[PDB]
């Protein structure tokens, strides 16, 4: 079947940088959007950005501008995301999501970003501790 | 022949007068007109024409279905001169998804974008013949204009956009001569997006005010230096804002350096122009969409941030009818630069789903200094009647 | 930017009875709205689109309602499975694509 | 190049020959053509052009429903070579429901009326573009010639009219030099009522024989100078009247100063030109209804009130056949001015309830100092089988 | 005006960028447009032309069923600026089922071949009339190279055949001045077949590179003398072959004077030029039908008949996408002559039985010395929607 299968959960340092990882199990990376979304413990979902498998185009939410980069690779079949400069509050499950969308307009924007199917959640901690 | 200089004063200004209207949309419901969006108009010294990007079809056409996305393999520039409607006999002046033109004194100008979404190309092709290229440098949807180039003494200058919409992008600014890239300018000052600019002759220099899709819902605006090369930028200080979406004229703020943060994400190309400290500029009618539109003159919106004094009103399109891209052009009179502006009046889907096609018509307006009265010119097409 | 707020924050009914749930945009986003369901310890579930249309893992006794500024889920005859977190989400046009702040469902069993 | 200034002796006519014909409304049955009315003809320096106001559409298409009205936003001014039918591939010079053009020997001018019924704009078009506008001075329908302006040494006159078609009506004449105007005149004399002038150069001076709405079915006179720009009017002294309706030859009177008030209310465009004492001139055939067309020379009916003495009459379009309106154009030849006529050949509704569009053909003719036979050149096209 | 002599170096290219494309398939499911094959461009001293063999018909016509053989009594040169579709008001130059066409500097050459297949004529037009006349010299299939000729000092020069396409054959070359047949010299070297040549001016002398029907899928290579109308031949070195059908590049091979004997029999019109001692060249992606196009530089690949060293390739249509015919021509540019080429996107009947009809669209490209991205044009048309 086509779903996604997510990275190993993760302990990092503050100040430091994780990457998390997201792969289609049917091989079938079409030109819809992989998109990330995280859930702090006892909180809301917060979408932080994504990228077209194809055409390469990626995007990312305000708040996390400055600090996530996302890439892609047709062979590994894989999308990459890199959070930079943690700190204790980005303690969060991360999913990996396929949107609906698979056009971006340069006038008119998105269609359909809406996530149809999710990944089973890496859960990344910052913290000193052993 | 001499190359251009645009050396003349600008016109006394009251108000605009209607110049032309192309009715494509009525006359394709029996005819072979081309299906477009994006248009603009550009003048010689002798003639005005007015240019679009084609979708590579006629309306009454199996091709017509899907006409919606902005990039395709198919997309040319088309030609003609202004008021003849895009028949079969118009001519393709180049392959492109995105576009600019001007005429230096001499010959035409065209830059052409095609390719791929993350390695697209731009052709620059002078007197008929390709003389030039570059490729996209941050690999995101390399875009320029959508309207006309300004040329002074032979130099055409061009603005050009590589990487995101909703975040910081790479803005450089071209220096062409005879078709040859002589210069770059990477862009400098307070502007933090820039898209789409509409770019006046205020000689020694060039003039451009611009789309913030990120932030702003203020216009910023851009002057170039034609003999060092040298870019500076800012925003429209108004209080009155020209983008879409935007908040209320009782609630929207300015500033003259930073995007004001209200409604800024998403816009629409446009354009404004200054007057001494009066600014005059157009916008549409509704504040949330694409509907009816406007223009007016703010007394000291130039140069106050707090002024909120409109005068001189004329509605184009009425608040009930579809609008849409917008820009300005210049006219050399017999003493005096004149400043003149097109409408495209969009039609079809995605928001008229009793059709399966999208296309446009156009309007055009010149500044006036004699009088002039009131009216309202939409597309007129009976969408429920006509071909699906 | 369009905020989203969902109400009531906590909803308590026993089975074999109606359940509905609202969610309200700050501007009219044009049917571009979505529904989730989220079980407990598992990754969120879609279960409504454009605010009018259900996915494939769920049957007749889920319905959507609403356009513009205001919309409405309503789950009919509540069983032990439907206790789990929903909440919407729109989608016009433009990012940030921003999700409500969820309503929690519990059953009233004896 | 030079300006015009038509100083050669107007040529020794003996009658009118065939010219040209467009069949516009039987190439329509199979064809893409515009839908029109008020057509009017022109001629530069080197050859003739046909002009008509279009209803935004072409004849066989959905948005040809209901072409009756005559004010509409979306009615433009149609240009082309004489002879070559109004097909898809036609030049829109600019947006009028109203209009006139002239050539000064250098370029064309166009006057071109659009806007609301109550606040109506004149738009000044000259080498291409706007150079001036004006606006409703009475705040009634502002209207003009619907025929070609004339030029002498670069100034260029044109008559206006705003207010009442049934009472007392404001006139000007506006003097124009390279679009700009330069000078107004109010009209006066005797003529009480002054619609749709058909105007040629009689040097040092202009001419024109206009249209009586409200009280006269004798035609008023008005002579323009361009020197001093002073207006002197009169009535064409012809027992035998020109308008339509009007009584019949039997019991028919005219006045040189006033209006017969016989059959006064309503009319048609037409047109009359002196000869001498003599008067050349045309007319409907029918005195009730815009049916046939004959031309004729009447003795003295240019300075003798009680004259109904005719010679050298011909028919145009046969008593059974349908008209409209008709107009002079002026022609330079290698060493006289030549007068030629042009005939509008109204087809459709509200009379012919067989179609759902009205729209015409044209017919032309020439004075000739040479010799002449008979025919006659109706429209031609079968309503009862073409498109509805 | 003077005579063009093409005197300037050949500029420095590393790779080509896109130039224009027609739509035509596209544009005729919705419009008139001719049936055509066998196109090609070239140039005046101010712009660029579009040539065609039409099959006197339009594609939404009866006529237009069976267009698939090449000699018919109908078939006529279409000539257009490049970029204007073939719609009804194209001009047909001559009669012809097989041509070539040049500017001198002065005026238009078109040399025109028709009649039966064993007593055909060659007709030589120049500046719009017939200047001389020649009959098939062996009766079987007199034919020319369907692309440009090439004119240097007011003499231009033209490759023609007749006799065999798996056999011996006889090759002449024609020396025309002003349209009048100066000197004939007969084919001379190791070249053993030519067909369908494609030529490029190389000052002082003129250089070809042709199909081989017989023997070679390795390209025969023609040299002109215009001083003492001298002739010399060898083939491509290249270790990557031109042809189709051809063997893999694994185990492909060349030889610089003989046919390589490899998938000798068949072929298609294509191209290749020298760059010192390296090889442009461009052919199709497959080896054994007419799919995709690819361009690429061969090291060596002039001179060397060992080389398979490939670099800067582009894919211009891709491998699932249908080809045909493509060819060279020159453009003068400020400093130095620059090369360009076209290709033939074949669609329809034998292979694609949705329809009846065969056509096809065109894509242009021009050398650059600047950048370029990535991309496809293909044809774009849906034969399964549109007329059979
Ligand atoms: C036929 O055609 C012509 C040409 O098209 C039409 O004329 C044009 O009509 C429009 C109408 O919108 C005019 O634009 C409007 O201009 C006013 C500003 O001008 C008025 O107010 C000025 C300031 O007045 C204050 O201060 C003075 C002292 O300085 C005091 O005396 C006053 O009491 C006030 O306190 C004033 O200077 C102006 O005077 C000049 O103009 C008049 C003629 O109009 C002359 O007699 C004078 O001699 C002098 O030359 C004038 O009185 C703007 O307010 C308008 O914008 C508001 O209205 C819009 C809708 O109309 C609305 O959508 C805008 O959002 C805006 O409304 C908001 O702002 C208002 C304040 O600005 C608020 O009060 C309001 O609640 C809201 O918040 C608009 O810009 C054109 O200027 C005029 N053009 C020309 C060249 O004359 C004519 O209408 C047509 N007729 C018909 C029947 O079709
Ligand atoms: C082939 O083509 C040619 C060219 O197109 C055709 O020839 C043209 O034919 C038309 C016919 O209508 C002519 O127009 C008409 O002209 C007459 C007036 O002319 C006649 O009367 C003149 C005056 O006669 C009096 O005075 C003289 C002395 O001066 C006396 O001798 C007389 O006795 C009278 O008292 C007279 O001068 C004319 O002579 C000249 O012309 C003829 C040729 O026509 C020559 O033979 C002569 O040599 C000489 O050169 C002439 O006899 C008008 O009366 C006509 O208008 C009336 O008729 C119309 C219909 O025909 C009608 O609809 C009008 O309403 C009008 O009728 C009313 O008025 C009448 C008086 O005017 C009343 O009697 C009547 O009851 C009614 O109330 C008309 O204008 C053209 O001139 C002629 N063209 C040319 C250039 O020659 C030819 O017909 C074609 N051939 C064929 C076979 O079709
Ligand atoms: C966006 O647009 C741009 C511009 O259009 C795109 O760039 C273009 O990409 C194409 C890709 O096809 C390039 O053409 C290809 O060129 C290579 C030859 O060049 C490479 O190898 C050179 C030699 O390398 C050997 O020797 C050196 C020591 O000298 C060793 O270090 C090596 O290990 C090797 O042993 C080398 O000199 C080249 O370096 C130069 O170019 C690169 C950029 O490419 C620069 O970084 C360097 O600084 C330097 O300037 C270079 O590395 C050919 O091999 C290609 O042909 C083969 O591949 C085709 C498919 O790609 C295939 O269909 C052909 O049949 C052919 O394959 C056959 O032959 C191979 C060997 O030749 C076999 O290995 C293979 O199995 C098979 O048998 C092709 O010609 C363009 O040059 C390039 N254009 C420009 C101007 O840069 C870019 O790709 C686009 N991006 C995207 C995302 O779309
Ligand atoms: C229309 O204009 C002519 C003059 O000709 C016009 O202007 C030229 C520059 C060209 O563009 C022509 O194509 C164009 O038609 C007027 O005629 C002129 O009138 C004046 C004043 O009466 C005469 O002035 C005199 O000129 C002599 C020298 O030639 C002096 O010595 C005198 O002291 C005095 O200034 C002039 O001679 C005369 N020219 C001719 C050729 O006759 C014409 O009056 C005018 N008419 C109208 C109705 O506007
Ligand atoms: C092509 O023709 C040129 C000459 O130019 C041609 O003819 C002109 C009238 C125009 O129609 C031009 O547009 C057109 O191209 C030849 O160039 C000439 O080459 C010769 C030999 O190298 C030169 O000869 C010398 O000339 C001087 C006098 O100028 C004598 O004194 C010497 O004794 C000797 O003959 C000649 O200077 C040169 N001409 C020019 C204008 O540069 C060219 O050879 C020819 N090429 C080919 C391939 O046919
Ligand atoms: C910008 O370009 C314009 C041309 O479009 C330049 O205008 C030209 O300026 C010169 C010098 O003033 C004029 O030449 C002189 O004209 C007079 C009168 O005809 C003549 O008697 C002199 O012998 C001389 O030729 C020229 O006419 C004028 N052209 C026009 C159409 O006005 C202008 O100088 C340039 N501006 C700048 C800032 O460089
Ligand atoms: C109205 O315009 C016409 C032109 O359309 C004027 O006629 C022209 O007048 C000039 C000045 O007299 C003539 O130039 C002279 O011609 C003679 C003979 O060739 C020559 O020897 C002189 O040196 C001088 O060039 C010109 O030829 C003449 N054109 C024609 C066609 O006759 C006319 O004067 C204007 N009328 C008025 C009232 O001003
Ligand atoms: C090939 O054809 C071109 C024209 O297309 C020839 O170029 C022209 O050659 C002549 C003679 O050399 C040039 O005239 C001279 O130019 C100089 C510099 O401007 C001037 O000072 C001299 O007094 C003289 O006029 C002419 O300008 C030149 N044209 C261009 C556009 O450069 C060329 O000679 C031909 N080549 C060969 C090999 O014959
Ligand atoms: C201009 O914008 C403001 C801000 O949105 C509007 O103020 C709101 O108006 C609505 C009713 O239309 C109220 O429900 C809100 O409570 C108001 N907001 C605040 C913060 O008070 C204002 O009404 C708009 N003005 C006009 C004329 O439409
Ligand atoms: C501004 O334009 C918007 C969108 O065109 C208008 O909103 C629509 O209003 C109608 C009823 O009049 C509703 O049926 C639509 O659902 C609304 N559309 C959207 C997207 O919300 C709005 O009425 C206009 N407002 C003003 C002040 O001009
Ligand atoms: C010209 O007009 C007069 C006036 O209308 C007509 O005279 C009338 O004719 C009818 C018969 O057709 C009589 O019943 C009336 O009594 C007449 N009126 C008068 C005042 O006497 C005359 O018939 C017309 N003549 C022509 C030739 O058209
Ligand atoms: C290139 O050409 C050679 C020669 O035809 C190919 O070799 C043959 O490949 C087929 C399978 O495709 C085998 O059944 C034959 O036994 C092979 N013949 C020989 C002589 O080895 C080769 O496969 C081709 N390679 C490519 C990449 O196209
Ligand atoms: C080269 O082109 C040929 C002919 O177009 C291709 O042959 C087709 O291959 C598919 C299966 O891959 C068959 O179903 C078709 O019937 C074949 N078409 C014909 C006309 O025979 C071939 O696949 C291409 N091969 C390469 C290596 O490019
Ligand atoms: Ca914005
Ligand atoms: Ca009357
Ligand atoms: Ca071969």
């Amino acid at each position: 079947q086509v779903h996604l299968v997510q990275s190993g959960a993760e302990v990092k340092e503050p100040g430091s940088s994780v990457t998390v990882s997201c792969k289609a199990s049917g091989g079938s990376f079409n030109n819809q959007a992989i998109s990330w979304v995280r859930q702090a413990p006892g909180q809301g979902l917060e979408w932080m950005g994504g990228i077209f498998p194809i055409s390469g185009t990626p995007t990312s939410a305000q708040r996390f501008q400055g600090r996530v980069t996302f890439t892609a690779d047709e062979s590994t079949t894989t999308v990459y995301m890199d959070l930079s400069s943690l700190r204790s509050d980005d303690t969060a499950v991360y999913y990996c999501a396929r949107a609906g969308s698979d056009y971006f307009n340069r006038d008119l924007g998105w269609e359909n970003y809406y996530f149809a199917s999710w990944g089973q959640g890496t859960l990344v901690t910052v913290s000193s501790a052993s | 022949a001499e190359y251009r200089n645009w050396s003349k004063p600008q016109c006394d200004i009251t108000g605009f007068a209607p110049f032309s209207k192309d009715n494509s949309i009525r006359l394709s419901a029996g005819g072979d007109i081309w299906v477009t969006r994006e248009p603009y108009v550009s003048c010689d010294p002798d003639k005005c024409y007015q240019f679009a990007l084609g979708q590579g079809t006629t309306l009454n056409n199996v091709h017509s279905n899907n006409t919606v996305r902005d990039r395709t393999p198919y997309r040319t520039l088309l030609m003609n001169e202004l008021g003849v409607p895009f028949h079969l006999g118009t001519k393709q002046v180049c392959i492109a998804w995105s576009s600019s033109s001007c005429h230096d004194g001499k010959a035409w100008l065209h830059v052409c974008i095609t390719g791929d979404d993350k390695n697209a190309t731009a052709s620059f092709i002078y007197n008929g013949r390709l003389v030039d290229s570059v490729v996209s440098w941050s690999k995101e949807i390399l875009r320029t204009q959508e309207s006309e180039c300004v040329c002074i003494n032979g130099t055409c200058t061009v603005v050009m956009t590589d990487g995101s919409a909703s975040g910081k992008a790479d803005t450089k600014i071209l220096f062409i001569e005879e078709g040859k890239i002589v210069h770059t300018s990477t862009l400098s000052g307070s502007a933090q997006h820039v898209e789409e600019c509409s770019c006046y002759p205020r000689y020694p220099g060039v003039r451009c005010v611009c789309r913030d899709n990120w932030k702003g819902s203020n216009r910023p605006i851009v002057d170039i230096n034609i003999k060092d090369h040298s870019i500076v930028s800012s925003y429209v200080c108004s209080g009155l804002v020209g983008d879409t979406p935007r908040k209320n004229d009782s609630s929207s703020s300015s500033h003259c350096l930073d995007p004001n943060n209200e409604e800024g994400g998403h816009g629409v190309k446009g354009w404004a122009f200054d007057d001494g400290n009066d600014v005059w500029m157009g916008r549409t009618i509704n504040e949330t969409s694409r509907l009816g539109y406007e223009t007016f003159k703010v007394i000291e919106g130039w140069s106050n941030p707090k002024s909120k004094l409109q005068i001189n009103r004329q509605v184009i399109v009425d608040r009930g009818n579809r609008s849409g891209y917008s820009g300005i052009f210049s006219v050399e009179g017999k003493s005096c630069i004149n400043r003149c502006f097109y409408v495209e009046l969009i039609r079809g889907r995605k928001e008229e789903t009793e059709v399966l096609w999208t296309s446009n018509s156009i309007v055009v307006f010149c500044g006036t200094s004699g009088t002039y009265g009131t009216g309202s010119w939409p597309d007129g097409a009976d969408l429920n009647l006509m071909p699906i | 930017e369009i905020v989203m707020t969902q109400s009531p924050a906590t909803l308590s009914l026993s089975s074999g009875e109606r359940a509905t749930l609202s969610c309200r945009a700050s501007r009219s986003v044009s049917s571009n709205l979505a529904w989730y369901q989220q079980k407990p310890g598992q990754a969120p579930r879609l279960l409504i689109y454009d605010a009018s249309t259900r996915a494939t893992g769920f049957s007749a006794r889920f319905a959507g309602s609403g356009s513009g500024t205001e919309f409405t889920l309503t789950i009919s005859s509540l069983q032990s499975e439907d206790s789990a977190i929903y909440y919407c989400q729109q989608y016009n046009n433009w990012p940030p694509w921003t999700f409500g702040q969820g309503t929690k469902v519990e059953i009233k069993r004896t």
